[PDB]
């Protein structure tokens, strides 16, 4: 399964058609065919199935780490932390490649579910997804291949000493 | 799980050997640097036990009475 609320889905809206005349309705018949053909063996089959899972019990759980502390609490050179600073960096780069890949598929799921009129109910996530993006661009983008750390945390340092030049320039 | 669990590695393994192997390896690189270093000081100035090209051995100066008064 799945959280309802990191995956959203909006409620459902079914409306039930009224026929105005009567030929009826071929695939009415079609679908109740359809049920009986196909919906009660699969059924048997997949509870079958599930009979044998839960005969016996596996489990798998979730990999956990720690917050070793930073790079900005690494010297000169010492090996054996910058090691553990870059790791988890690097890490955090993945996971956060993923939150992006989680904002971008809301953001199809939103194109998708709603239909020919795609500016109703999908503002607030193409603007969380401009956020994240923006956010994104910002701090992990114009760096290239060979990104280690320390690449990152020089553009930190350079970014921010452009604005403070620039709120020096705006006082 | 049964890959994982009869060939490979944990990543605790592998991740501790890196850090020793990189422990290793700091040490050798800034002995590398330090012995470079005290070799170029060591020959600017001589005071070291490595640059010494062997001067007069003094043992067969023999100082005695000779002939002549006035050495």
């Amino acid at each position: 399964s799945w959280d309802k609320d990191v995956y959203p889905e909006p409620p459902r809206r079914t409306p039930a058609p009224s026929p105005q005349t009567s030929l009826p309705n071929p695939i009415t018949y079609l679908t109740k065919a359809f049920d009986l053909l196909v919906d009660r063996p699969v059924t048997l089959v997949r509870e079958f199935i599930e009979r044998q899972h839960a005969k016996n019990k596996y489990y798998y759980y979730h990999r956990e780490f720690r917050r070793v502390p930073d790079i900005t609490e690494c010297h000169e050179k010492d090996v054996l932390c910058m090691f553990e600073a870059e790791m988890q960096w690097k890490r955090d780069y993945k996971v956060d490649q993923e939150i992006v890949n989680i904002i971008q598929e809301r953001l199809k799921a939103c194109q998708q579910r709603e239909g020919e009129s795609h500016r109703q109910n999908c503002a607030k996530e193409l603007q969380q997804f401009t956020q994240v993006v923006k956010a994104y661009q910002d701090r992990y983008h114009d760096l290239g291949a060979h990104y280690s750390a320390r690449k990152c945390l020089a553009k930190q340092k350079q970014r921010m000493l452009a604005e403070r030049k620039a709120t020096k320039e705006a006082a | 799980r049964w890959i994982a669990r009869t060939f490979f590695d944990a990543p605790e393994k592998n991740y501790e050997r890196t850090m020793a192997i990189l422990q290793i390896e700091s040490e050798k690189a800034e002995l590398r640097l330090k012995e470079l270093e005290v070799r170029r000081l060591m020959r600017a100035k001589g005071d070291g036990p490595w640059f010494q090209y062997p001067t007069i051995d003094k043992a067969l100066i023999d100082h005695s009475p000779k002939a002549t008064p006035d050495n």
